[PDB]
Formats: C-alpha cells, structure tokens, sequence
C-alpha cells in the first residue's frame, strides 16, 4: 500500500476539498467523529481505503490532507464544519491577508513568507508514509492564491520530492461566478509556471459545471455548493481507482502512463454521465449504452469543446455500479459506427475500461439523484486547446493595453514574466495543433 | 434588437445580407472583435470557432460549418469520396481522381490506370488542378502522363489528377462547352436548402478536341471567358445561362426536362455529400449553431449524366440573383435562429 | 475488436478494448528569484519614500 | 479583522462623514449609546470592520474627525449619534482654513496634522490586520481640501502599502459658493491623482437636481443631500461590511476597477421590479457626478444589489443592458462589469441598487475645472493669498499640467479599439 496527499489551495480548492472528503467519509462509511465501523483493523491496515486515510490507536481515521489558504474566512469552516473532528489543526493552515485576486501577490509577497510554514506541514504527513505516490493538488486558475502559491507550492514540491508524481484539479475561470477581471491573467502565469511540474491536470470549467446544473438540475441560479456537490463525483470516480482495489489507474504514475503520451499535453478531458435531478421522483433508468453514448455529447464535458475536430490520443472509461463488460464492448462497437472518433496514427485506437461494482455515493439533501450505474470518460483529446486559445486572447486583448499590469509590477514581478508566459501558451496551442490538425 | 459582425469584408453575398440586416431596423452591427454579438459572418481562414458559444445571455451563430474544409478543397474532397463507404472508391458521379504532392501520395496509382487503358486505346486526357491556382491558371489539360506529373513537381502545393470529360454535352448553336452552378443553404438544423435558381456558365468558343494548347474553351469560368475570348457575350448576356432557357432548349432539342435528365442527379449528389458529413459538423447539440451556403460546380456530358467537379464553402452568386438569394438567407438561416417583429424560394432534399 | 488483460476481483473488474492497431529549477534558483523580487519591491518603495521625503 | 480606517475632514468631510455613521450603525443595529441592539447576526460577523469593539460590548467607530475649526466639531457630537465617536478623535483646531489650500495643506494644517497622524497610529496598532483608508472631505474648501490631501500624503509615508480611499466632492458646473474654488480643487486633484487608489466623485448639482425633480424636494438643503451621499456610501461599502466574496475588501476593489493607476475616479450611483433597478442605475439621472455616461466608455464598472431577489433574474438583467449597449463598454477589458448580491436591504427600502463606473467621461469634469483654473491664473487672480502662504507659482502650473495629462489619458482609452 502506497499512500497520497491532497493539497487544497485557495478557497476554491479548499471548498472543493471539502465536498470531496465528505463525499470519500460516505463512501466508506467514516463517521463525521472519524470512526469506520467497518474497518477490522484498528490503528493501522494496508488496506486500498487506507491510500487517502490515515488511522490512530483510537480508532480514527484522518483524511491524509492538507488545507492552504491566506485567510481564514475559509478553512474556518472547515474547522467549524460537520467534519471539523476529521481533522487535525496541523493540516489546516492560514494567513491574515490574501492575495488579491493577484498571482504576482500570491506567488512573491506573501508566497515566501508562508512557504515554508507549509512544506514542513507537508514533510509531517510524508514521515508517516511507509511509501509516498505523490500529491493531488486541488486549486483555482483566476484567484490569487489559487494561482500563485499554488505554483510556488508545486516548484518546491519537485525538489523536496523529486521523483513523485503530482496531480492538478483546476478550475478554470467562467465569468458568470468570476471574482476578478484579471483572471486571464493569473491563468496564463500559473500554467506556464506549473506547466513542467504537473503530470496530468483535469481542467475543469466552471461554465460547463454551471451550465449542467442549470439543464440537468434546474437549478436557477447555480451556488458554489451545487458546483461543488457534482464537481465531488467527477473528482471521487477520477480517485476511485486509488481507494478500491483493481487493477486499472492504481498508481498515480498510471494516469501520466495511459492518459499522457506527450509531456506538456497532460489535461485530458472529462465527462461525466448521468446527472439526473433528484426532485424528479424517478426516471426511466439508464442502459449502459446510453449513458456510455453522454459521454461523447459537449454538454456533458467538463470542458465545453468539440473533441470530433481534434483527435484522442489515450481514453479511458471509469463505471461505477451494475456494468459488466460485455455490456461496455456492446457500447462501444455500436458507438464507435456513429460517432466521429479519430485517434492519431501513432497511437491505438482503444479503450481502458474500469469497472466498480459500488454505484456512485451522492451526500443526502443535495440535487444528485442516487443511479444504479454512472460512468466518467477521461479521453486526452486536443480539443481541449479550445480553451487555451479562449483565455489567450482574453490575456492578448487586456496586455495589448498593459491594463492591470501595474498590480502584478508593484508587487515586484517583471512585464518581461507576461510575455514569457505568453509565448509558452502559444507554443503549447502549436504543440496541440501538430498533434490534432492535419 | 439583435447584433452581428462582419469579418469578410471581401464576401460580396454577405455584404447584400449585412444591407438587408440593417435594413431591418432589427439588427444593429458591431465592430471586428466586439465579442457581444449574435451572429457572426466570419472570415474565411482560420475562423476562431473555438471562441464561440461562450457568452453568457447571447445565443451566437455563425454562417460557417467547422470541417466543412474536408469538402471544399480539392485534395480533401478526393479523400472524403474515396476513403467513406458513404461514398465510396466505386463511385459512379465524381471522376477518377487521385491526390498528388509536389517532390498519403497516389502517384504510383495515377499511372496504373493511366497505362491500363492506353493498353485498351481509350481516351487519355487528364487535369490536374489544386486550391492553390486561380484567375483561370493552375491548371492543365494533356494525353501524356509525363507532361502532368513534370508539370506538378514544377510546383509546390498538393494537386489533383481528375479524369477530363471528353465526351461533354454542348450546346447548340456554338458547339460549346460548359458548368452547371447549384447554391445550397444548410441551416442549423441541418436542412440542406437548393436554390431553386442555377446557371450555366458557357463556353463562348467552340470545342476543339484536338488541341488543348488552348484554354478558353475547355476552362468556363466567368473569369477566363470574360478575359481571353472576344465572342464573350454573343449568345447570353455574360455567358449566363439560366434554368428557363436551359428548359427549353432540352426540350426543344432532346425532347427532356431539366428535372428529369439532370436535375434529379444533382439533388442525389447534393444529400449524399453533405449527408456523410452530418455527424462531423452538425450542431445541433452544441453551444453554438451553425449555417453555411455552398456552391456546388458540376459537369454533364453527352449522355445526359452528370458529373460533380468542385464545391465552394465561400462562393459567389450571379448579378441578377443577389436580391432573391440573399433574402433567403436571411429567413431561413438567420430569422430562423433570432425572428423579427409581428411561397418559398428553396427546394428542401429530405433524409 | 480484442478484450485483452482482462483483471477481475471482488470490487470491481479491469480490461481494455483494442479497436485498431496504430500505423527542472535547483532551490537555490528559485530563492534567487523570490529575492530579486524583493529587491524591485524595495527600490520602488525607496523611491517612493524618496519623493515623499522630498 | 481587515479593518478600514475612517477619515472626516472639513465641514463638508463632516457633515457627510456623521450621516454615513448614522446609516450604517442603523443597518448593523448600533443605537447612539454604542450597543446593539439587532436582529441577525449578519450585522456583526464583519462589524470589526468599522467598529473598534470597547469594554462591555460596546461598539465605537473606528472614526476620526478633523476640521481647523471647532464649529462644525460641535455640531457633530450634538446630532443623533454624535455620542458614539471616541471623544479623543476629535482633532480639532481654532483658526479655519478660510478656503486658502495653502492654509489647510502648509500653515494652519500643519500644526494640526501630527495630532491626527497621533490619532491614526493609535487606532492602526489596535488592528488585527489594518486594510486600509477612507477619507470623506471637498476639494473646494481649504480644510477638507488643502489639509485632507496633506494628512493623505502623511499617511502614504506611514503606510505605503495600504489602500486609501477617498469620497470627494467636486466643484460643479454651474453652481458655486467659493471664487477660488478652481484654484483649490485643481491643487487637490494633483494630489489624489498619486496618493489614492480609489476616489468617488459627488457633485451637488446633481444631487440637488435628484433631491429636487425626482425626489421632488420642494426645498432641499444639504440635510437632503447628504441623505443621499450615505446612502450610496452605505451601498458601495456593503460588500466590505457584509458577508461575500466579490470586492470583499479594498485592495481586491481596487483590482478589479483600476485598469491603469492614475484613472480611478469613479462615477457613483443609486437606485431607486427588478428590471426596473437595472434600468436606473445605468441613467445619467441617477448619477452623483456631472459627467454624462454617454460622452465616454466605462472601463470597469461595480454593481451592488441588496435585499430579497431572484439572482437569476438579476443575473440576466445584468447582461441585457451589457449586450444592448455594447458601444459603452470597451471591447480590450472582457467581462469588466461585476455584480454582487446581499441579503440585507437598507432602511426605509427592500431592493436597492448601486452603481460603481469608472468611466472615461469623467474627464469633462476636470476638463471644467482647467478651463476655470487658466482663466484665473493668465491673470494671476486671487493668487496673492496663496503666494501669500509662502506657495510659489510653478506648484500652480504643474498642478495644472497634471490635470492635463489626466484628461488626456483619459482620452486616449475612450478611443482605443481592439
Ligand atoms: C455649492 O455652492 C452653493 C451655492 C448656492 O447658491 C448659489 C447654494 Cl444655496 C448652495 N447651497 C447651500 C448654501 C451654501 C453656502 C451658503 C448658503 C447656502 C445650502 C444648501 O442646503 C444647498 C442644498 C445648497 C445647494 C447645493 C447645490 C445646488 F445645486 C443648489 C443648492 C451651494
Ligand atoms: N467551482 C468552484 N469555483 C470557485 C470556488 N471558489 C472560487 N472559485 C473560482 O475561483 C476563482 C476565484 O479564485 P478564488 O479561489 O476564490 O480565490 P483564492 O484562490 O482564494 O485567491 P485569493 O482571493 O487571492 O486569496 C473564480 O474564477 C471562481 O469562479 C468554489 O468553491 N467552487
Ligand atoms: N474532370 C473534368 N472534366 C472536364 N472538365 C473539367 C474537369 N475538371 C475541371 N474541368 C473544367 O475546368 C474548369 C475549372 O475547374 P475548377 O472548377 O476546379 O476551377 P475553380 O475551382 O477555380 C471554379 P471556382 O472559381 O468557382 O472555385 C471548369 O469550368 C470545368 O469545366
Ligand atoms: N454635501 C455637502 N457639501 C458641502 C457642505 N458644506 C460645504 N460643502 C461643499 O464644500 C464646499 C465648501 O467647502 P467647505 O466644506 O466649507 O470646506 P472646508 O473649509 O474644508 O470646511 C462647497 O463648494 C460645497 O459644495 C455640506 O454640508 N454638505
Ligand atoms: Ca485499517
Ligand atoms: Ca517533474
Ligand atoms: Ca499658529
Ligand atoms: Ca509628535
Ligand atoms: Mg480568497
Ligand atoms: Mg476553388
């Protein structure tokens, strides 16, 4: 049994963190006090559970995570929360005064003052790890901490630990929940900073999250917590394989080996399916088929692209309930006649399928219905480039005028850091479009 | 009100349609990268497709289909006929054909066929074409493979060999040559639309078999007619030719209809292409919609069989036909997405 | 279509589907960058305590 | 726990500065004594912010008020809640400034500006983590006006990476009570061009014509007007004093209204359905400022609603007026207008809507104000009674050719396209 440690950064990672953790507790039946009755092993197991908790003599069992944010209106809650016992305090850690929607703020000002502090909080869950995979490091694109520590974090994370694999969840920037007007800005610096220390990164655009729970879940106007609730079950099907016995994604160095042929093409694109209303007292079930099927539809992605003018290099699909596998190749031999699936010619044009007998967990009173089977399609598609080219040219409209870029200067950053993180982007678009374009 | 924006200044069909608009009283236009927009007619190289659909409050369209490319470029649309069972390498209206790079190549299959049946005697004559050329150049028209596979090395952009039509229908009096244009509107929900208004654009110099040193009259583009030929002009104004009279003289001269004998083939052609290419481009469930007019070149010969040649994702229309064209566009295409305040033109191709 | 390294267990079941075959910075650095920040930030500062001093 | 220092300076400083406290204590349920007496809890998760919190649960402004004369002092600590300030801020002088920016920026204020810097510190030390400062004050008097911008450059030196705030009211286009008042307000306007993040700026003709064709105030006086002016200070500060995220503190404000640093003067507004709200704010009749909307192009713009509302209706409201006046906003900030929701509503209203815009055609105002300053300076009128002070012409001239350049800047930005 090896063990990984989630970074939570920001308040959007932190409050994502904590829908995920709650969403983990349910699935394995942890008690908001930490007690698993059904653990048989007290104080200590090398069980597959045990990968994302720790346990004590007590019987507790403690989340092998760590929350960072450079305010405490936040991780307050966490401390206040229903799974405040989860924790302990050495994990939760914050600062006075944030970073002000600012990357420059985040990563220079107040990033070395409380570095440190974090890395030998960091260095404390890592002494308990008999064998340490990596980190998952859950953080947002367009805020100031969320950005700019988040990178600083990550540079140090590849010297400190040279060899381990790190995973990002990000959220990229949607203006109808955005904080800032800068945050192009932060999303261009902190992807060229992480760009060589991040071995797979599942993007996650809030416009598509905000969207689905307006079409799918009639929700009027969509709060973070209903962004949060279904962001959790894209996260825990994604960390599934690390929490459960199998054999398909068991290691962190799988998703890099089956998702990231190419170095710097490491954001595959996720969908989900199905997201069903719970008001809705009951629905005809799903097939496997059909739910297989939404996962080839925009509406369905993370990330609204279209992957039929691209081409898939790796794709893996992620069941969870009543799916057995002849059921999946049904699906996919049917599909693949009516889709436009293109894979490129240096790569095989396949399918890793994982299957989990438990059906997705959904957390009581929320807008998820509880299904039978769902599934999570994680395909590494150059569609994705879509989005990189979007928020270029929000970064090109406002640089052409150097607006804001006063901010980032006064807190001892150079003009020079916006082109060279500029060109970065625009070598990273050529790099898709070698890859997707004839 | 609605907005668009315009991003071919060149496209003189959507510059008649950017009059109708604010003719309107609806529809007010915004500048080059105003992104607020409704509908935007777009430029015609690297559209930024990706950027549309992403505006919160603003249901966008655009008069482009994404990958339309595969059936507008020559050395595409080769590829498309030939590697889709849709279409099929056995297929009975579009020309032999073979894509061919200067210096995923078929050269070595071009000269297969092409001593197979000097093997038999039967005719030669072949064309290379690309999207390179215009203004009546890049082209050319010979019996020996070795003066076109020179020719194409002397360049430096992908062409096509296609087999010349030898045996064309011509039309008399001249003894002339000749193309059939057909416009084609796809809406968002992809109802393929055909005007039901074509044109012939003639060869005004007679067909000599014999030499093809000569190039006006084999090549009927209104450029090369109105450039290099002084008879330009005799029998129909500008070498136009429209439906009515090309009734009639089929009638009067063949004893058939335009529907019968030709019309009903281009319609075929016209659902088979575009039908093949539906699930890579239709948009009917993506955040943004689509629409675009194409025009479709075709080739009849003496049997009355009709062949498809080229297709335009940015074509042109003629003189007397803006008005009523580009008013379709506008209630078909564009009213349909965003209605104004309170018979039909086209010919629907059912699927 | 093949159904190859079929892994099965109590939680769950692993395979694949073939359909077709196929045809960094030291710590020293990043200190020395942190620092030369500081710096700029000092110098704008001093300068503009200059000006007020002034 | 982030909290803001407030500055009152003048006679008009603090007039408005007494109706602000009076609103906002209503609205967090302070009563004159200092104790609350409230219904939510809302009104105290961020009370700290403009409340120190003293022995026996009770709550004291974080305020300090100033003004060279005692007059105005006086009136304040007799009005409604004028028991509730600290009695050690007042820092008060004898003499007045007597519309002389020279006397409130290098004479009479001097001798009285370190009694307020002493004020300051000892407010700042007892800060958790201080945010920053907000001045409430004219630029036509000589208190508020040459004294406020002295105490601004003071504090710079003190505290150089805090926010400072200001809410100035500007000279007028037609209505005046002061002849040298372009001399004074030119002088001001040189220094929160360098020493302020974010400056709002109130003209009286505007207020007066609101208080008087639409609140249909037969007879308004500066009571009226100054209702007003708290109420939309009340507005612009509710994402500082209540729960949220957007513009949640002063520095994130400033980052998302102040594109390039010298351009952060701001046009304010206040309203009064929802679609009903939206229309409001956005009129040139509901603006606090003499500048038309329609004479330039917003480069940002803050929008802040209150009370009990359908966010989804507020949301999509929003965007028409975005997409149906697409011409006012430039094209090179995407999605520069943010909009932000609370729960609570003010007193006597149940939706309320206020207006932020930092707008490029602000610069008609200081453009009146040049064409008023040269036409005094040529001829060198009424300068003796600052020369007098010990001024010299040049900190006339570049005063004059700051404002200059401000306008053209300014300019420069609403003709810039994409
Ligand atoms: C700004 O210069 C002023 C000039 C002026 O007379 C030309 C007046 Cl009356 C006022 N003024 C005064 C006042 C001031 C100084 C001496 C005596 C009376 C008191 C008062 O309550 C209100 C509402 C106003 C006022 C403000 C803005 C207006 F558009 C119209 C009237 C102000
Ligand atoms: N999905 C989701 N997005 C969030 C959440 N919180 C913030 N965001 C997004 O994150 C961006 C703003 O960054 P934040 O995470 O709030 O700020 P931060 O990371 O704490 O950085 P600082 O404000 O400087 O401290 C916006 O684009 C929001 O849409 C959240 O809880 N869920
Ligand atoms: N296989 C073939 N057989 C007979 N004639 C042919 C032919 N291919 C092309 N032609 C002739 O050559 C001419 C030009 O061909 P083509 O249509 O490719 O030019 P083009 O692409 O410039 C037309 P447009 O300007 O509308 O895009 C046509 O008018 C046609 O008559
Ligand atoms: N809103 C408002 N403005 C005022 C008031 N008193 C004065 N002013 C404005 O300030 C200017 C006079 O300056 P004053 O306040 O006396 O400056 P001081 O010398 O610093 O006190 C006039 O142009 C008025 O517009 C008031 O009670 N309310
Ligand atoms: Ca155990
Ligand atoms: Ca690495
Ligand atoms: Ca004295
Ligand atoms: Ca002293
Ligand atoms: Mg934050
Ligand atoms: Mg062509």
């Amino acid at each position: 049994m090896r063990e990984c440690i989630s970074i939570h950064v920001g308040q959007a990672g932190v409050q994502i963190g904590n829908a995920c953790w709650e969403l983990y507790c349910l699935e394995h039946g942890i008690q908001p006090d930490g007690q698993m009755p059904s653990d048989k092993t007290i104080g200590g197991g090398d069980d597959s559970f045990n990968t994302f908790f720790s346990e004590t003599g007590a019987g507790k069992h403690v989340p092998r995570a760590v929350f960072v944010d450079l305010e405490p209106t936040v991780i307050d809650e966490v401390r206040t929360g229903t799974y405040r016992q989860l924790f302990h305090p050495e994990q939760l850690i914050t600062g006075k005064e944030d970073a002000a929607n600012n990357y420059a703020r985040g990563h220079y000002t107040i990033g070395k003052e409380i570095i440190d502090l974090v890395l030998d909080r960091i260095r404390k869950l890592a002494d308990q790890c008999t064998g340490l995979q990596g980190f998952l490091v859950f953080h947002s694109f367009g805020g100031g901490t969320g950005s700019g520590f988040t990178s600083l974090l990550m540079e140090r994370l590849s010297v400190d630990y040279g060899k381990k694999s790190k995973l990002e969840f990000s959220i990229y920037p949607a203006p109808q929940v955005s904080t800032a007007v800068v945050e192009p800005y932060n999303s261009i610096l902190t992807t060229h900073t992480t760009l060589e220390h991040s071995d797979c990164a599942f993007m996650v655009d809030n416009e598509a999250i905000y969207d689905i729970c307006r079409r799918n879940l009639d929700i009027e106007r969509p709060t973070y917590t209903n962004l949060n609730r279904l962001i959790s079950q894209i996260v825990s099907s994604i960390t599934a394989s690390l929490r459960f016995d199998g054999a398909l994604n068991v290691d962190l160095t799988e998703f890099q080996t089956n998702l990231v042929p190419y170095p710097r093409i490491h954001f595959p694109l996720a969908t989900y399916a199905p997201v069903i209303s719970a008001e809705k007292a009951y629905h005809e079930q799903l097939s496997v088929a059909e739910i297989t099927n939404a996962c080839f539809e925009p509406a369905n992605q993370m990330v609204k692209c279209d992957p039929r003018h691209g081409k898939y290099m790796a794709c893996c699909l992620l069941y969870r309930g009543d799916v057995v596998p002849k059921d999946v190749n049904a699906a996919i031999a049917t599909i693949k006649t009516k889709r436009s699936i293109q894979f490129v010619d240096w790569c095989p044009t396949g399918f890793k399928v994982g299957i989990n007998y438990q059906p997705p967990t959904v957390v009581p009173g929320g807008d998820l219905a509880k299904v039978q089977r769902a599934v999570c399609m994680l395909s590494n598609t150059t569609a994705i480039a879509e989005a990189w080219a979007r928020l270029d040219h929000k970064f090109d409209l406002m640089y052409a005028k150097r607006a804001f870029v006063h901010w980032y200067v006064g807190e001892g950053m150079e003009e020079g850091e916006f082109s060279e993180a500029r060109e970065d982007m625009a070598a990273l678009e050529k790099d898709y479009e070698e890859v997707g374009v004839d | 009100m609605y907005t668009f924006v315009v991003r071919d200044e060149n496209s003189s069909v959507y510059a008649e349609v950017s009059r109708l608009l604010l003719a309107t009283g609806q529809w007010k236009r915004l500048r080059k990268d105003n992104p607020r927009f409704n509908l935007m007619l777009g430029e015609r190289n690297r559209l930024p497709f990706g950027r549309l659909g992403h505006e919160p409050g603003l249901v966008q369209l655009v008069n482009y289909y994404r990958g339309a490319d595969k059936l507008c470029r020559k050395a595409s649309l080769v590829k498309l006929i030939k590697t889709s069972p849709e279409l099929s390498e056995s297929c009975t209206w579009f020309p032999e054909s073979y894509v061919i790079y200067p210096t995923t190549d078929e050269r070595e299959v071009f000269l297969a066929a092409y001593n197979r049946r000097r093997e038999g005697r039967e005719g030669n004559v072949w064309i290379a074409k690309s999207s390179a050329g215009a203004k009546g150049e890049g082209i050319l028209i010979s019996s020996e493979a070795s003066e076109l596979l020179d020719f194409i090395d002397e360049q430096g952009q992908v062409h096509v060999i296609q087999k010349y039509l030898e045996k064309p229908l011509l039309l008399e009096p001249g003894h002339r040559k000749f193309d059939i244009r057909s416009w084609v509107l796809v809406d968002h929900l992809y109802n393929i639309y055909l005007y039901r208004e074509g044109v012939l654009r003639t060869s005004s110099e007679p067909y000599n078999s014999a030499n093809f040193q000569d190039k006006t009259c084999h090549l009927t583009n209104h450029c090369i007619q109105k450039e290099y030929s002084k008879n330009y002009g005799r029998y129909e104004e500008g070498n136009e030719m429209f439906f009515e009279e090309f009734n009639q003289y089929l009638m009067d001269a063949l004893n058939t209809t335009l529907e019968n004998s030709i019309l009903l083939q281009i319609k075929h052609i016209i659902r088979s292409c575009l039908m093949c290419i539906e699930p890579a481009i239709s948009t009917k469930h993506l955040h943004y919609q689509s629409f675009q007019l194409f025009g479709f070149d075709f080739m009849v010969d003496e049997e009355l069989k009709v062949w498809l040649i080229e297709v335009n994702g940015a074509p042109a229309c003629a003189q007397k036909l803006y008005a009523e064209l580009c008013q379709g566009i506008v209630d078909v295409a564009i009213s349909s997405v965003f209605p104004l305040a309170d018979t039909s033109i086209f010919i629907k191709l059912h699927h | 279509m093949e159904v190859i390294e079929l892994n099965k267990c109590t939680s769950g079941q692993s395979f694949e589907v073939i359909l077709k075959p196929p045809s960094d910075p030291s710590l020293e650095e990043i200190q020395k960058k942190l620092e030369a920040a500081e710096e700029r930030r000092k110098y704008q500062e001093a300068e503009l305590l200059k000006h007020l001093a002034e | 726990m982030r909290e803001i220092v407030h500055i009152q300076a003048g006679q008009c400083g603090n007039q408005i500065g007494a109706k602000f406290w009076e609103v906002i204590s209503d609205e967090h349920g302070i009563d004159p004594t200092g104790s609350y007496h409230g219904d939510s809890d809302l009104q105290l998760e961020r009370i700290n912010v403009y409340y120190n919190e003293a022995t026996g649960n009770k709550y004291v402004p974080r305020a300090i008020l100033v003004d060279l004369e005692p007059g105005t002092m006086d009136s304040v600590r007799s009005g409604p809640f004028g028991q509730i300030f600290r009695p050690d801020n007042f820092v008060f002088g004898q003499s007045g400034a007597g519309n002389n920016w020279a006397k409130g920026h290098y004479t009479e204020g001097a001798e009285l500006v370190d009694s307020v810097l002493d004020v300051v510190r000892k407010e700042s030390e007892s800060c958790d983590c201080l945010q920053g400062f907000q001045l409430t004050h004219s630029l036509g008097g000589g208190t508020g006006s040459g004294m406020g911008t002295l105490l601004i450059s003071k504090i710079r030196e003190e505290y150089p990476d805090r926010i400072m705030n200001t809410f100035s009211v500007m000279p007028s286009p037609k209505v005046s009570d002061t002849v040298v008042e372009p001399y004074n307000a030119t002088l001001s306007v040189h220094q929160l061009v360098e020493n302020t993040d974010e400056t709002y700026c109130i003209d009286n003709e505007a207020l007066y014509d609101i208080c008087f064709r639409t609140l249909k105030l037969t007879t308004p006086t500066y009571g009226d007007l100054n209702h007003l002016v708290s109420a939309t200070m009340s507005g612009v500060t509710t994402c500082l004093r209540f729960p949220g995220q957007l513009n949640a503190d002063l520095r994130k404000l400033a980052v998302n209204m102040v594109p390039f640093p010298r351009l952060h003067f701001f046009m304010p507004g206040f309203a009064p359905t929802v679609p009903e709200l939206t229309q409001q704010m956005f009129d040139s009749k509901n603006m606090m400022a003499a500048c038309d909307p329609r004479h330039g192009r917003y480069l940002t713009v803050a929008a802040i609603f209150r009370g009990r509302m359908s966010m989804k209706e507020v949301d999509e409201q929003m965007l028409n007026v975005q997409n149906k006046n697409s011409s006012y906003f430039v094209e090179w900030i995407p999605n520069n207008v943010k909009t932000a929701v609370c729960d609570i509503p003010p007193r006597g209203l149940k939706m309320s809507a206020t207006f932020i815009g930092n707008s490029t055609a602000i610069q008609e105002l200081f453009k009146r104000i040049s064409e008023q300053f040269t036409a005094m300076f040529r001829r060198k009128a009424f300068l003796h009674w600052y020369t007098g002070e010990g001024m010299d012409e040049m900190e006339f001239t570049e005063a004059e050719s700051n404002m200059n350049d401000l306008v053209s800047e300014y300019q420069q930005y609403q003709d810039a396209t994409a």
